[PDB]
This record gives structure tokens, C-alpha cells and sequence, in this order.
């Protein structure tokens, strides 16, 4: 689950 | 004492028998130049494939074209970093490549010509290709030319040859072979593949070459091997001028011995054309027909076997030997007539298939061979 | 040498459909092998 | 879209079944001259044959134009982009 | 900032969606891909 938080955080940061 | 010399019996081929051979020609290798005065002559490949389509060869004969090997593939050996310089390389901005051609042993000795990565895939694809179909069983002889170039080490391009696809093709027959047989008639030491191979087991890397004062440097009799390799390490240095009846006789007994005892389940025949008399640096003596008797006692056996070019500095003697030892492979024995091809001319006056030998001194006393073969039995009994 | 590289061609064309199909059929039962692995394995957690 | 491989444009037409022929390859293309048209490959895809194939850059155009008309949602995709990348070991 | 985590939330339950969705019809997605492989098969053959 905590992995998903640092994908997201990459897909609102590009 | 184990060296007995004997006379030279005429080629006989067993007619029941019958064997697949798959050669492998890619149409491009002949057209990459080394520079204007290297001895490195790409083209004997090509000269000798048209020897081979001209004397009839093809009607009893299986010919393929290998793909050129991958990046990747191609690296299963060398270092990434060796690799990418030898991509990146040209013969026009090594001045920003000053540092990395000295670090890579490249320029000076080994030069850097234009198409030097596809001539390097070429032979590695071809000797890929040929260790792929010899795991599949569809063909006995797996003929690649093009490749056999076993001077190149691991990070060092030494000895005129950049990429050791032998050592690539080793690796493809290991993955489903135990133990594979090497064998050089190369005048120089197989340094490249020695080396690679120093420190195992799997592989028997037989050698046939000469000591002295080389650009090897390697080849004694005492280095066998370390760890799980330790006497797996088989060198038989020898001296100038040896013929083709002692050359024989220390061939036949070696590799009757490697057989008896090593056991392997396929061969990787070096076929290097530097071994033959008129050559440009190998001081040998050996005649054509002394060049392939040890192909045909090879395959006498009846295993399957990868036979590879690699060296030759001269290219008539080269090609008129590989297409001998290609017909002999089909249980054929071709005649001495050259019929006649677009480099006709080149074969020298006398236009016939054959290599003759030159008058040197044969250092090669039968007291070293005795020492040698002795000393080879010795180190051997222990596999 | 027209003779020789026609049938040098053709030679090549049948080896390289054979190790195609070959190929195909190969990553087709390795698919299946391991599918069924997958299946096998997911069940006993 | 010309820049792309035949793979992917064949992958595509097959994914969304798209009716489009699959495209010539740059070696089929190059096949087709005066003598060149008297091949099997050549006499067998030209006229009469439901196999008819096509040059790559009007197959890379139609998938260009399908690509780009192809709406997308982020909602739908992501997820499904996410668990792709998380699966494709398995 | 609940806002941007929204977004955050709804991508883990779509992503948890779909796995549960897997979990759920593996027998029925399976047997069609083994199916799939099999009329392949023989189809190649
Ligand atoms: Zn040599």
C-alpha cells in the first residue's frame, strides 16, 4: 500500500 | 618415451557413415580493411566460399546465414565498458578517445577501422548460431569461418582480434553440454580463450601452438590450470618448422588420449590458417594435407563438433586449406583442380589445391616431443 | 553461382519457418506451463 | 507514427480489430519492380487475394488517426497501468 | 491536503478493485486462457 503513495506522488509530480 | 613418429597414410573416410554440416556464410564480412599494412585479411572468408560454391560442394552440403549477435549477447564475455568503446569508436574522433584506446590495448598494434562492430557481431552471431543448432541435434558440424578470432581477452583487444566469440560459443554449447573439448592449431597461443577458461572444469582447451619469443607470451608446460581446473590446462608448445609426419604423430596420440579419458560430448575445433607453410608471421611448415588430417581424425569419432576459422595472415593457402578441410568434413575428398572463380588469379602460379612446404630448420627434436608428450600423459592421467 | 546462391536462399528461407514455428509452438507451451503453475500456486495461500 | 516497428502496428491493429491489411515490410515493399512482380510473394498479394497487404505509412497513419481520436480517463487507465507493472513478473 | 490525497485514495481502491476482481474470477480467467492456448496450439499445428 505505502508503494502506491510514492507512484502517485510521481504521477502528480509529472 | 610416447612420441613415435610414422608414416603419413593416404585421407580415407568411412562411406557408411553420414554427417550433417551446417557452413555459415554472411556475405558482409569480407569487406571491412584492418588498415593498409596489417597482416588481418578479412577476405579469405569470402575467397574461400567461392571455392567452396564453385567446386560443387553445396549439392551434398548444408548453408545458412547466422544472425548477427546482440549487444547483450556479445556480452556475456567482455566488460559492458569494453563494449560501448568498441561501439562508440571511429576511425574519426578518437582524439576525444585518446584515454579510453590506451586503457583498451586499441591503436597502435590493433587499429580502429570503420564497421569494426558488425564485422565483430558477424563472428559472434555466427559462432551463437552454430553452438544453437549444435545443442538441437539437426546438424553433426556446425562450420562457422568468420569468427575463431581467440586472442581477445576479457577487457583488452589484443592480437588483432577485438571480439572471442569462441569463448561465446563455448558458453552456448556448456548450457546443456558438461564437458566440451577446445582444440588450436593456431601458430600463436589461444590466449583469449585460455585465459577465460583458465579456472574450470567443463572445458578442455587443447592446444597445438609454438613458444618462443611472441606477442603471447603464454603457452608453457607447466600452467594446467587453478582451482577445479587445476591439469585441465593441455599446452603442447613446439618450434620451427614442424612437418606434417611428426605433426601427426603428436596430434593423433594427444587426441586419442583426450578422448579416452576427457570424454566429451562435443568439440570446438579451432581451424587457424596461420598453422600452414608460406605464411606471412607463422613459422610452421605444415602442408594443407597435414592441416586436415587432424580435422579428419577429429571426425573420425563421430560426435558433434563446431569447427571455427580465426588467424591465417596469407589468403590463398587460408582458403584453399578451409575449403579441403570443408569437403573432407562431407566424407569427400576434393580434387586439385581450382575451377575457375571471380579471385581465380590470386592462387598463385602453380593453381592447384594444395599448399607446399618450405625447407626450414626443424628445431622440433624428437627428444622435446618425447618430453612433451610425456609430460602431457602425466598432467592428463589425472582427469 | 546463380544456381549455388538460389538454393543457398532457399535453404535458408525453410531452416529459418522451421526454427520460427518451432519457436512459436515453444513460447505457446511455455505459456501454458506457466499459467498452470500460476494457478497451482495461487491456491495454496 | 511511422517511427515505430511492424510488431507494434500488427499488436495494435489486432488488439483493437481494427479492418486494416497488415503493412509490407520495408524488404516486401522494396520487392515490388518490373521483375520483382513476377515472384510468388508479389503475384500472390497484388490483385484477387483477400491477403492484400498494404504500405507502412498508411497503416502508421490510420493508427495514428485511432490513437489520437482514442479518448482516454485517467481513472480507467492508471490502476490498470499500475497493476501491469506490478504483475509483469507473474 | 486532503484534495491531492483524494486523488491518492481512489487510485488504491481502484487498484484493490481490481486485484479483488482477479481474486474473484481466476477459475474463469484461467480456464478461458488455457482454452485460448489450446485452440492456438492447434491452430499452429
Ligand atoms: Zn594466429
Amino acid at each position: 500500500n505505502i508503494s502506491l503513495n510514492e507512484e502517485v506522488t510521481f504521477f502528480e509530480k509529472a | 618415451m610416447v612420441y613415435e613418429a610414422t608414416p603419413f597414410d593416404p585421407i580415407t573416410v568411412k562411406p557408411s557413415d553420414k554427417r550433417r554440416v551446417a557452413y555459415f556464410y554472411d556475405a558482409d564480412v569480407g569487406n571491412y580493411a584492418y588498415g593498409a599494412g596489417h597482416p588481418m585479411k578479412p577476405h579469405r572468408i569470402r575467397m574461400a566460399h567461392s571455392l567452396i560454391m564453385n567446386y560443387g560442394l553445396y549439392k551434398k552440403m548444408e548453408i545458412y546465414r547466422a544472425k548477427p549477435a546482440t549487444k547483450q549477447e556479445m556480452c556475456q564475455f567482455h566488460t559492458d565498458e569494453y563494449i560501448d568503446f568498441l561501439s562508440r569508436v571511429t576511425p574519426d574522433n578518437l582524439e576525444m578517445f585518446k584515454r579510453e584506446s590506451v586503457k583498451f590495448n586499441v591503436g597502435d598494434d590493433c587499429p580502429v577501422f570503420d564497421g569494426l562492430y558488425e564485422y565483430c557481431s558477424i563472428s559472434g552471431g555466427g559462432s551463437m548460431e552454430g553452438a544453437a543448432r549444435l545443442n538441437r541435434g539437426k546438424c553433426d558440424v556446425a562450420v562457422n569461418y568468420a569468427g575463431g578470432l581467440h586472442h581477445a581477452k576479457k577487457s583488452e583487444a589484443s592480437g588483432f582480434c577485438y571480439l572471442n566469440d569462441i569463448v561465446l560459443g563455448i558458453i552456448e554449447l556448456l548450457r546443456y553440454h558438461p564437458r566440451v573439448l577446445y582444440i588450436d592449431i593456431d601458430v600463436h597461443h589461444g590466449d583469449g580463450v585460455e585465459e577465460a577458461f583458465y579456472t574450470t572444469d567443463r572445458v578442455m582447451t587443447c592446444s597445438f601452438h609454438k613458444y618462443g619469443e611472441f606477442f603471447p607470451g603464454t603457452g608453457e608446460l607447466r600452467d594446467i590450470g587453478v582451482g577445479a581446473g587445476k591439469n585441465y590446462a593441455v599446452n603442447v608448445p613446439l618450434r620451427d618448422g614442424i612437418d606434417d609426419a611428426t605433426y601427426r604423430s603428436v596430434f593423433e596420440p594427444v587426441i586419442k588420449k583426450i578422448m579416452e579419458w576427457y570424454q566429451p560430448s562435443a568439440v570446438v575445433l579451432q581451424c587457424g590458417g596461420d598453422s600452414l607453410s608460406g605464411d606471412r608471421l607463422g613459422c610452421f611448415n605444415l602442408s594443407m594435407e597435414g592441416h586436415a588430417n587432424c580435422v579428419n581424425y577429429v571426425k573420425s569419432f563421430g560426435i558433434p563438433m563446431m569447427v571455427v576459422g580465426g588467424g591465417g595472415y596469407t589468403m590463398r593457402n587460408v582458403a584453399r586449406t578451409w575449403c579441403f578441410e570443408t569437403g573432407l568434413l562431407n566424407n569427400v575428398v576434393l580434387d586439385k583442380d581450382l575451377p575457375y572463380n571471380e579471385y581465380y588469379e590470386y592462387y598463385g602460379p602453380d593453381y592447384k589445391l594444395s599448399v607446399r612446404p618450405s625447407n626450414m630448420f626443424n628445431v622440433n627434436t624428437p627428444e622435446y616431443l618425447d618430453k612433451v608428450m610425456t609430460n602431457i600423459f602425466a598432467n592428463l592421467e589425472n582427469t | 553461382e546463380t544456381i549455388a546462391t538460389r538454393t543457398f536462399i532457399h535453404q535458408d528461407f525453410h531452416k529459418k519457418v522451421t526454427d520460427l514455428r518451432a519457436r512459436l509452438l515453444n513460447r505457446t507451451t511455455q505459456t501454458w506451463y506457466d499459467i498452470n503453475k500460476e494457478r497451482r500456486d495461487m491456491d495454496i495461500v | 507514427f511511422e517511427e515505430y516497428t511492424d510488431a507494434f502496428l500488427r499488436r495494435y491493429k489486432d488488439h483493437f480489430q481494427l479492418d486494416v491489411p497488415d503493412n509490407l515490410t520495408l524488404q516486401g515493399y522494396l520487392l515490388g519492380s518490373k521483375l520483382g512482380a513476377k515472384t510468388y510473394s508479389y503475384k500472390r498479394n497484388t490483385q484477387g487475394q483477400h491477403d492484400k497487404r498494404i504500405h507502412k505509412r498508411d497503416l502508421a497513419n490510420v493508427v495514428r488517426r485511432h490513437f489520437d481520436e482514442h479518448s482516454i480517463k485517467e481513472t480507467d487507465c492508471i490502476p490498470q497501468f499500475i497493476y501491469k507493472v506490478k504483475n509483469q513478473k507473474k | 491536503l486532503s484534495r491531492k490525497d483524494k486523488r491518492r485514495f481512489n487510485i488504491e481502491s481502484k487498484v484493490n478493485k481490481i486485484y479483488q476482481n482477479f481474486y474473484s474470477e481466476r477459475d474463469n480467467q484461467y480456464k478461458d486462457r488455457l482454452t485460448a492456448l489450446q485452440t492456438d496450439l492447434t491452430s499452429l499445428h
